[PDB]
């Protein structure tokens, strides 16, 4: 019906937190996926940017 | 601690007769890995051992 693109920057260590059912500083206080999330999480190193 | 053990001679410390706010550890940004087994890191502040 729609696709929502959510976009942001984090540490490389924290990419593991951008998943359903995760916890941690980013998952808890910044950005939470629902436990039954349907979607894809796409990330790339941006040290050159 | 300023120096840790070698893994072949890994240190063990009893933590006892005390109150632990595990959420200080868990939502710290410092730890690159914080994986819990048989317990959930959020509910860890609700338990005793």
């Amino acid at each position: 019906t729609n696709v929502y693109a959510d976009s942001f920057v984090i540490r490389g260590d924290e990419v593991r937190q951008i998943a359903p059912g995760q916890t941690g500083n980013i998952a808890d206080y910044n950005y939470k996926l629902p436990d039954d999330f349907t979607g894809c999480v796409i990330a790339w190193n941006s040290n050159n940017l | 601690a300023t120096k840790f053990a070698s893994v072949y001679a890994w240190n063990r410390k009893r933590i006892s007769n005390c109150v632990a706010d595990y959420s200080v550890l868990y939502n710290s940004a410092s730890f690159s890995t914080f994986k819990c087994y048989g317990v959930s890191p959020t509910k860890l502040n609700d338990l005793c051992f």
